[PDB]
């Protein structure tokens, strides 16, 4: 690696970021807020995505 | 030595909850 080096030869750094989907209770969320529960009535519900 | 495995051996194959089926 010497910055003279062609830009394929250059290094690059690399993340890669690995998740499984929803079969499990979960630690990692997003930003969202939650709400009330309210039961015996048709409501759109989002438990864990 | 040496023994029969009878029956054991069985593991819940998925983390999701089921109820009176039978599931292959």
């Amino acid at each position: 690696f010497q910055p003279t080096n062609g830009v394929g030869y250059q290094p690059y750094r690399v993340v890669v970021l690995s998740f499984e989907l929803l079969h499990a209770p979960a630690t990692v969320c997003g930003p969202k807020k939650s709400t009330n529960l309210v039961k015996n009535k048709c409501v759109n519900f989002n438990f864990n995505g | 030595a040496y023994t029969n495995s009878f029956t054991r051996g069985v593991y819940y194959p998925d983390k999701v909850f089921r109820s009176s089926v039978l599931h292959s």
